């Protein structure tokens, strides 16, 4: 049996992950915590969601963080370091730079083609 | 122009004397007057423009311009009326005003036949622009946005003036029509690289040009739904109505001065579409689509043909429509859940079904479906941009397949899946939404039985 | 008929005539016979009393006759009153070679659809006329841009007019 | 490993609930209550609206209209044959010259 | 729970199948002719379709 | 598809159990636990629920399937995702 | 992980039986293997030493992994299946019938009727059924997402409304 | 050439109908799937002829 | 077939090129050919509407064909016997290019073999 | 909210990485912020890269068509992860075997592709023959020019 | 209307492929205790069932009868 | 309706459906057999192929190797 090499898009699955086996008292212990995370935060919103009075959207805090925490707080976070600045370096300079060369290179050949007229545009009368 | 000019002026007298309970009633009913005898414009010519007398004059660039802009108004009072319902009457009142005034300053832009009444009539759209963003928008974040909007436009502007300024004292003439005659060649000097500069830079602020387009998403999503309509319709294409005119005094400076500018459009299109696919926000999302659109339009006008010319009209005008719907659709779900999260209300097509009708219209359009007037533009402008080089068919190519990505993506997440289990308020799409929506879609969809009234002066 | 022969030519037809060689009756004889009786006869008596109004109020409309006036080779420099007027004239004729090249275009397109598989020999004349028609069109208009005009024509032709005194002038 | 007296108690409560939830979305029977509001003949009608009322406008579009208008329609010409007889002249297509007249 | 006595789904295929054995026959015995088929090749080449479909 | 009654589901519930050869067909009801009366075990347990999967056309997920250990049970259970209410 | 070793090896049982089952096809050949694999588990039953039962779980697993079916068989309506979430379009949540116009309610007299008894019934056990959840919960919020049933007579079973209201399994 | 030019639109045209009543409250929608059948029906019979001409 | 066995495992110096036969005169070998004889009238297949890939030297058969078909219409089963002619023609066409290729390649290998001789 | 609840800087210190676990749900223990790298992360969770097509489909989520509860901390890429885009979940045969057979395949084909190219099938016959000097005047040759005779003889 | 099942007793492994398979682990000392519970595919209606190449076959009896009568008609047709 | 379903057993059928099934399984061998019978050429090649191993030198005009 060839063991599993887990990637990036092909994940580890559980019945072959040692950690899902082999388990003690602490890790017991981790996961009757979650449990009481998930289960606090259901109570939460089952008592609004059951409400007979209630009328609209149950605001959840989570969403909100997350498209804050995608947007408003990106740059107080930001630092111009070596990692950020090559990174905005390469991917703003860079292909900016490398279509000009590109469309230059090639509208060069074109327009000299046509001084001496070695480019046929015999039928060439729409642009 | 005095018989568009003076009655629109009169919709403010009109409003302030309404009974209390007639504003709305009033101003969309004589807004829609107007609107209808604006078409007294499409009296054009093949070779002559309509000249009026020495102050405005109308061409078939201009024309559909103005037929946009007084449609809008109607269409900007309907999409308000309900969330300033509780506002003070007196406040009230102001808010239409600014509506009014705005669209005053842009029919007389659109018209001036002199490039410095241009100008002044160019940037007096910022004053109620800049009012209605921060007056009445929702969030705090309305007054930054307002500082972005006011000094992203007037630090292009500023050497605009500077630049038409020495073009009349060096020409001794700004009007228009003069200039067609007296025109003459920019010979190659870092002088006139930035007389260039300042005569474009005003312009590619407000498409936005990419790179300079981060005052966009931040205004076009601060502002109250009615603010939003006419910056994305109309006021994104005071830059492309700009250049369309003053590149006439610049070549053949315009040959290599272009590169830089196709670049960032090219390569921006790509990547403000790239942006839409992994944005949270429904407002930003389409925001971020007016910048992937206009970049297009950069494009078609510097590469400066007839074909890309005729293209460059039909985009600007196609994407007013939907651009404007768009805002128009997310905000009615804004207005039942109080949030912009494109996730947090799904599978609304269960909830209300013919407003994901119109979803799927204005969607369709935005992706450029033939023979909607939507492809019929980005269609002509990528054939003139094939011939000024043929490797930018795959920069187009790609990014028509990303914008039916973002365009569906948008469409699928809010309409189809299941509904959010808690959101139990989505009331029935009223009348007023209905008409709103369908007041831009048929006038689009009509528009592809007789194009050649927006294809602009080359047609 | 209603549009000129000569501007619009289509070359004499030759159907040829029924030569039946079956016993069975043709669906077409027959379905053709229904289509006049139920089809054309109702359709042409419709059209025929249309027809008695239109005599009724007979009204005319006239095709506008432009004079001609002088070219932008005639006008001194920076004069905008003959300016303006050459320029409209260069911009209407503009429009009107458009529709030129677009009636050669119109016969290349005909012949080809009419002339079937024998096509590529039987429109050699449409085609060395589209070619013709759009070579002169080219020269007359390729490449002025957005902002073309009558100004930006001559300096082309001008331009032309160099190198063929140029390419002689090796001769 | 099976349910608790407590699990199996709130289910016996939300069933009696759920099932006669289930029940009273059975319709009665005057609902719904509405407002106030042989092939020959039905394929006839068929025929009449939807084939000939159409071919009657399309053709008398083609006929006085596109028709009217040069290059509109543009028919192949016919195929002519040797031996075949043209109707617009009279003139006979002369035979075709004779063939080895070879079987097999 | 099989049953596929429907006349809308017995005649909707029906005419399907009645075109699933003669319009070959049909189309190909009306179209003109517009190529020159080659009808001249050895056995093993003719039959080759039919062979490697038995296989 | 014919309806489902509890009546119904019930008669197949018992018929697939019948048909099991661990299981007494004359010592079996409705209210019959699996373990503690029929004396069956789990394995056998997972057998039954799979066989009642396999007889109405639909998976019990496993967290659901191990708490049903009488026939009765199965019947509420099955009853109750094809909303059956007789 | 929060299964038992239980619950891991009968879970193992029913999916390398279904697994089986799809190799198998044909039903004949799938219970003879079916009792060949049941022997299998059937020669550890009782195993008691948990490290040598473990390892005997997890190399179970490894072979499970090995030779599972690339394409197993899925029910239909299961996740995954061919009809999963297929009526979820039609599934419309029952607080919609609120915003019906009178025109529209008045041709369901009767069946609007039974729903304000509902309704009427859904407000008049709501204080008790959070009352019940406050007094049975230990502070610091409950560790479980367990819940009680009813009581007494004419309480109703707590935080019942979305499950007894829910959209039906086949709705259109 | 006129019933040839006549009978190949009618086909076209005969298929956008139920579009066009459907789209402009026009129809009965009692039975709307078998009205656009046979609507699709008659499109063969009036595709037919026009065919009938090519292979003649 | 068998040819591209002999051309590809095989000697391919002695094997006909299909692109560039044929490499030898007409006339070698063939004293005096008759010319192909050609019965339709290039007229003829001009107002026939033949497919030019059909105008080869059977097309005299094809009109024929095609005329018998339109004449026999609406029974699309007549001008069997037409179309076998047809057919036929182009079956011994199909044969005179097997042959020029046997031609080819027999000369070919006698180039060879006159090569050798000469050689040693 | 209130500006105590959103997301914040990197946390600095072990009461900081306390006050940041709470606000987000999560045990202390589970907590980890993307790396200090400058990127803009702030102190928003890093969460394990895994699809929502990999949560248990028969738990009675909160948003089932999402799998997510109310309130759970969303990751980063959760518009990802949708179960409309990128899966993650296990596959039967290894990611890099799976790219090696894929690509194996594809190169191997398209190498014998370019070796019958230049191996062509053909049959053993000579060119067609056509009339009237190849059919000169049919192609569109030029009239008005006598064409090199192209003379086709008997065999 | 109460659907009446047949009754359970009638299913029965004896004379199907399950009692093969039965015989099988009986060799090994195992028991199958699902057997009956398949035996309604291998009884009644659903025993015996055509080969491919019998599906294939389907209406070549009188497909063949028809053709031999349609060539006599057509011989005799052109001979006489 | 006209069928119902049964229980573990095989299902009803009608007569109509069975014979019209019979008919075009039927009618589908005999237009295989009529078209084998008057087109067998179509199926087995319509002309016969020559061996051109069996040319003779002076049907190829290939000249004697002498001159
Ligand atoms: C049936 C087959 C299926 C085809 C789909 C159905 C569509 C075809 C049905 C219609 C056929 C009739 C037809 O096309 O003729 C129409 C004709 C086009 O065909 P036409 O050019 O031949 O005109 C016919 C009349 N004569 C012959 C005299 C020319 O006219 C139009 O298309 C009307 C144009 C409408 C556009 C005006 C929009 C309203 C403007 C309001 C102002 C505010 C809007 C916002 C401003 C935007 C900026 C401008
Ligand atoms: C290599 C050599 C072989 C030939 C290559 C030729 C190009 C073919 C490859 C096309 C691009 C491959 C990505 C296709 C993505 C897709 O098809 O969408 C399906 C994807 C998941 O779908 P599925 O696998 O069916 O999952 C079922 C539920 N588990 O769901 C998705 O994730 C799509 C929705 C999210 C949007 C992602 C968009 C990705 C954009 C990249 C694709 C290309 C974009 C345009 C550029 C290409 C053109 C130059
Ligand atoms: C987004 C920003 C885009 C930036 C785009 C940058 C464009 C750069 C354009 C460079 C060309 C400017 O135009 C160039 O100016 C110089 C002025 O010194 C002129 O040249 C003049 O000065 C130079 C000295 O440097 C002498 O060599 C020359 O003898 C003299 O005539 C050139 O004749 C002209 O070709
Ligand atoms: C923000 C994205 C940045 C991406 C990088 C973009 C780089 C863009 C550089 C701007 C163009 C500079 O290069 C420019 O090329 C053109 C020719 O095409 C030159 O144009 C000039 O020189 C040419 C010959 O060189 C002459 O025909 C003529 O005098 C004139 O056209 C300009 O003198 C030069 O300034
Ligand atoms: C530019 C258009 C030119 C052509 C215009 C002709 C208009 C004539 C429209 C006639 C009615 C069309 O709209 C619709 O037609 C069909 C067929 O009659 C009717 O439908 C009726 O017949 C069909 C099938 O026979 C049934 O499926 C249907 O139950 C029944 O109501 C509708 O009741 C009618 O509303
Ligand atoms: C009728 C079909 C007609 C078309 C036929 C096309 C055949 C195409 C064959 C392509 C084969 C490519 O796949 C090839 O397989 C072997 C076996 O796993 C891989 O090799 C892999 O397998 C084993 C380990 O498991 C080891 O040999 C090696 O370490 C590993 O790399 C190669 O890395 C891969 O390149
Ligand atoms: C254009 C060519 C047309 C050719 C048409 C030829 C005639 C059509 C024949 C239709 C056959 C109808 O008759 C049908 O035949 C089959 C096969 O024998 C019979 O089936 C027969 O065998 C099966 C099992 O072997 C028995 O269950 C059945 O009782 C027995 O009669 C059907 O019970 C009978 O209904
Ligand atoms: C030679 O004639 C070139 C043909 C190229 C390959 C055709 C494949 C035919 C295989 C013949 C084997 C016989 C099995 C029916």
């Amino acid at each position: 049996f060839p063991k599993y090499e887990a990637s990036r898009l092909s994940s580890l699955p559980t019945t072959l992950d040692p950690a899902e086996y082999d388990i003690s008292s602490e890790t017991r212990k981790a996961q009757a915590e979650r449990l009481a995370i998930r289960s606090r935060l259901k109570r939460e919103y089952q008592l609004q969601y059951y409400d007979p009075s209630r009328r609209g959207v149950i605001e959840d805090p989570a969403l909100v963080r997350w498209t804050y925490a995608r947007s408003a707080n990106i740059y107080p976070n930001f630092r111009p370091n070596t990692k950020t600045s090559l990174l905005g370096a390469l991917f703003g300079i860079g292909p900016l730079v490398f279509w000009y060369y590109v469309f230059k290179t090639d509208r060069d050949r074109k327009e000299k083609l046509i001084q001496e007229g070695k480019l046929d545009r015999t039928f060439n009368i729409s642009y | 122009m005095l018989k568009y000019i003076i009655p629109t002026i009169m919709l403010m007298p009109l409003t302030w004397l309404s009974k209390n309970n007639m504003i709305w009633v009033n101003s969309t009913a004589h807004s829609l007057l107007i609107s209808f005898t604006s078409l007294l414009l499409m009296n054009q010519f093949g070779d002559n423009s309509l000249n009026f007398s020495l102050l405005f004059f109308s061409d078939s660039l201009s024309t559909p311009l103005l037929i946009l802009t007084m449609w809008l108004l109607p269409l900007m009072l309907m999409a308000s009326q309900h969330h300033l319902s509780k506002e003070n009457l007196t406040r009230k009142k102001l808010f239409i005003t600014m509506l009014i005034s705005l669209q005053l300053f842009l029919i007389m832009t659109f018209t001036a036949m002199e490039l410095i009444l241009f100008y002044i009539l160019f940037e007096a759209t910022l004053v109620p622009t800049l009012i209605i963003i921060t007056r009445w928008g929702n969030q705090t974040e309305r007054l930054n946005a307002g500082l972005y909007f006011l000094f992203y436009t007037l630090a292009g502007s500023l050497p605009l003036l500077v630049a038409l300024i020495y073009i009349q004292n060096t020409v001794g003439s700004l009007n228009f029509l003069m200039l067609q005659y007296w025109v003459q060649p920019v010979h190659n000097s870092w002088s006139n690289v930035f007389m260039w500069l300042a005569c474009m830079m005003a312009f590619m602020v407000k498409m936005p040009l990419y790179g300079l387009h981060l005052w966009l998403p931040k205004a076009h999503v601060e502002a109250p739904i009615a603010g939003s309509m006419v910056l994305a319709a109309v006021l994104l294409k005071l830059g492309g109505y700009g250049m369309l005119r003053i590149t006439l005094i610049l070549n053949p400076m315009t040959d290599f001065m272009a590169y830089p500018f196709i670049m960032l459009s090219l390569w921006g299109m790509i990547m403000t579409s790239s942006i839409c696919l992994r944005q949270t926000d429904l407002k930003s999302l389409i925001a971020y689509s007016s910048v992937s659109h206009m970049a297009l339009v950069i494009v078609a006008i510097l590469i400066q043909t007839p074909w890309s010319y005729m293209g460059a009209t039909a985009l600007m005008i196609a994407h007013g429509l939907t651009s404007s719907m768009l805002f128009c659709l997310a905000n009615s779900n804004y207005e039942r859940i109080h949030s912009r999260t494109m996730i947090l209300a799904r599978g609304l097509q269960t909830l209300l079904p013919l407003m994901a009708t119109w979803w799927l219209l204005a969607s369709l359009t935005n992706l450029a479906l033939p023979p909607t007037i939507n492809l019929i533009g980005e269609l002509f402008v990528v054939m003139s941009t094939f011939s000024w080089s043929n490797i930018t068919i795959i920069l187009m190519g790609v990014n028509m397949v990303i914008t039916a990505l973002y365009s569906l993506y948008m469409l699928i997440m809010t309409q189809r899946g299941k509904y959010t289990y808690h959101i139990n308020n989505i009331s029935p799409s009223f009348t007023r939404e209905n008409a709103l929506m369908s007041l831009h879609i048929l006038p689009l969809l009509l528009l592809t039985l007789n194009p050649k009234i927006i294809l602009g002066p080359l047609y | 008929d209603s549009w000129d022969k000569d501007v619009y030519p289509e070359p004499p037809r030759r159907t040829p005539a029924p030569s039946p060689q079956t016993s069975l009756p043709n669906p077409i004889t027959y379905l053709t016979k229904a289509f006049d009786l139920l089809v054309d006869r109702p359709v042409t008596l419709v059209r025929e009393f249309i027809e008695r109004q239109h005599a009724k109020n007979k009204y005319y409309y006239y095709h506008r006759e432009f004079r001609r006036v002088p070219d932008i080779t005639e006008c001194q420099e920076k004069d905008v009153l003959c300016m303006f007027e050459a320029e409209m004239q260069w911009r209407r004729d503009y429009k009107v070679d458009q529709e030129i090249v677009n009636i050669i275009q119109e016969r290349l397109k005909a012949c080809q659809q009419r002339e079937g598989e024998s096509h590529r020999q039987n429109c050699a004349k449409e085609l060395e006329q589209f070619t013709q028609v759009v070579k002169a069109y080219q020269d007359r208009y390729h490449d002025l841009g957005a902002h073309y005009s009558a100004r930006k024509c001559l300096a082309k032709q001008k331009q032309r007019m160099l190198a063929e005194r140029k390419a002689a002038k090796e001769a | 490993s099976g349910y608790t007296p407590e699990e199996k108690l709130r289910l016996q409560q939300l069933r009696e609930l759920r099932r006669r939830w289930l029940k009273d979305q059975e319709l009665s029977p005057r609902e719904p209550v509405l407002p106030p509001q042989y092939k020959t003949y039905r394929h006839s009608i068929f025929a009449f609206t939807h084939v000939l009322i159409p071919v009657w406008i399309i053709h008398y579009y083609l006929k006085y209209h596109v028709t009217t208008k040069p290059y509109t329609i543009v028919e192949k010409k016919p195929r002519i044959f040797p031996g075949d007889t043209i109707l617009e002249t009279g003139e006979v297509i002369p035979p075709m010259k004779e063939f080895p007249d070879q079987h097999h | 729970n099989i049953n596929e006595n429907n006349p809308l789904l017995i005649n909707s295929i029906k005419r399907l199948l009645i075109g699933s054995l003669f319009a070959g026959y049909i189309i190909s015995n009306n179209i003109p002719p517009t190529t020159i088929p080659q009808m001249t090749m050895p056995y093993y080449l003719k039959t080759t379709a039919l062979i490697v479909t038995i296989l | 598809a014919p309806p489902l009654t509890l009546e119904g589901i019930k008669d197949r519930v018992l018929y697939v159990l019948k048909l099991y050869d661990k299981i007494d067909p004359e010592k079996l009801s409705v209210n019959s636990h699996f373990m503690k009366d029929l004396g069956l075990d789990s394995l056998d347990q997972v057998e039954i629920i799979m066989a009642m999967e396999d007889e109405f056309g639909f998976e019990i997920p496993d967290i659901d399937a191990e708490k049903l250990m009488c026939p009765q049970e199965i019947v509420d259970y099955i009853a109750d995702k094809k909303d059956v209410y007789e | 992980a929060y299964l038992t070793h239980q619950q891991k090896v009968l879970r193992l049982y029913k999916r390398a039986l279904r697994h089986l089952e799809s190799w198998c096809i044909h039903r004949d050949k799938y219970r003879y293997f079916a009792c060949l694999l049941r022997a299998r588990f059937d020669e550890h039953k009782n195993e008691k030493d948990m490290v040598k039962a473990t390892q005997l779980l997890r190399e179970a697993e490894e072979e499970f992994w090995h030779g599972q079916h690339p394409q197993p068989y899925i029910f239909p309506e299961s996740p995954g299946g061919t009809s999963y979430e297929r009526y979820e379009c039609y599934k419309v949540p029952e607080w919609c019938l609120d915003d019906w116009h009178p025109s529209e309610k008045a041709m369901y007299p009767d069946y609007f009727a039974k729903r304000e008894q509902w309704k009427k019934l859904r407000r008049e056990s709501w204080e008790r059924e959070v009352k019940q959840l406050q007094e049975e919960t230990p502070v610091g919020g409950p560790r479980t997402e367990a819940l009680p049933p009813a009581r007494k007579q004419g309480d109703l079973p707590p935080l019942w409304w979305h499950i007894v209201t829910r959209p039906r399994e086949r709705p259109m | 050439m006129n019933m040839f030019s006549s009978l190949s639109l009618v086909t076209l045209l005969l298929l956008t109908m139920p579009i066009m009543m459907m789209s402009f409250n026009t129809y009965k929608p009692s039975n709307y799937p078998l009205y656009v059948k046979t609507a699709i029906s008659y499109a063969f019979i009036t595709s037919m002829i026009p065919t009938m001409m090519f292979i003649h | 077939g068998a040819h591209l066995a002999r051309r590809y495992l095989g000697d391919a110096s002695v094997e006909p090129d299909p692109l560039r036969m044929p490499t030898f005169p007409p006339d070698y070998g063939f004293p005096e050919r008759k010319e192909r004889e050609m019965v339709a009238t290039q007229q003829e297949m001009n107002d026939a509407q033949l497919v030019l890939q059909q105008r080869d030297y059977c097309a005299h058969y094809l009109i024929r064909f095609l005329k018998c078909k339109r004449d026999s219409f609406p029974n699309f089963l007549a001008c069997k016997h037409e179309r076998h002619d047809w057919d036929y023609c182009e079956h011994l066409d199909y044969v005179k290019r097997m042959k020029e290729f046997e031609r080819e390649r027999r000369l070919l290998q006698r180039k060879k073999r006159r090569e050798q001789r000469e050689a040693d | 909210i209130t500006k105590d609840m959103l997301p914040g800087p990197y946390p600095k210190t072990p009461e900081e990485r306390a006050a940041a676990a709470k606000k987000y749900n999560m045990r202390v223990e589970d907590y980890e912020p993307y790396p200090d790298d400058g990127t803009g992360y702030g102190d928003y969770p890093k969460l394990p890269d895994r699809s929502q097509q990999e949560r248990d489909p028969w738990y009675d989520w909160d948003h089932p068509d999402l799998r997510l509860n109310w309130g759970e901390p969303m990751h980063w890429d959760l518009d990802m992860y949708i179960r409309n885009r990128v899966d993650t979940s296990p596959t039967p045969v290894n990611w890099n075997l799976m790219c090696k057979h894929l690509f194996g395949f594809v190169a191997f084909m398209l190498f014998m592709f370019w070796v019958g190219e230049t191996y062509p099938a053909y049959q053993p016959v000579g060119p067609k023959q056509y009339p009237y000097n190849n059919l000169y005047l049919e192609r569109g040759g030029d009239p008005n020019k006598e064409p090199e005779p192209v003379v086709h003889y008997e065999i | 209307s109460k659907m009446e099942l047949p009754d359970y007793k009638q299913w029965k492994i004896e004379g199907t492929p399950l009692e093969t398979v039965q015989e099988k682990l009986a060799a090994r000392g195992l028991r199958d205790p699902w057997g009956r519970n398949e035996a309604w595919r291998y009884m009644g209606g659903f025993a015996n069932n055509v080969s491919f190449v019998g599906a294939l076959l389907k209406g070549f009896k009188w497909g063949f009868a028809a053709f031999v009568v349609a060539i006599g008609a057509e011989y005799y047709l052109e001979s006489q | 309706a006209h069928i119902e379903p049964r229980y573990r057993q095989f299902p009803q059928l009608t007569r109509s459906q069975v014979i019209q099934a019979e008919f075009f399984s039927a009618t589908m061998w005999f237009w295989i057999l009529w078209r084998f019978w008057h087109d067998s050429d179509a199926v087995l090649g319509h002309f016969p192929y020559p061996d051109p191993s069996q040319w003779t030198d002076e049907e190829l005009g290939i000249p004697p190797d002498d001159e």
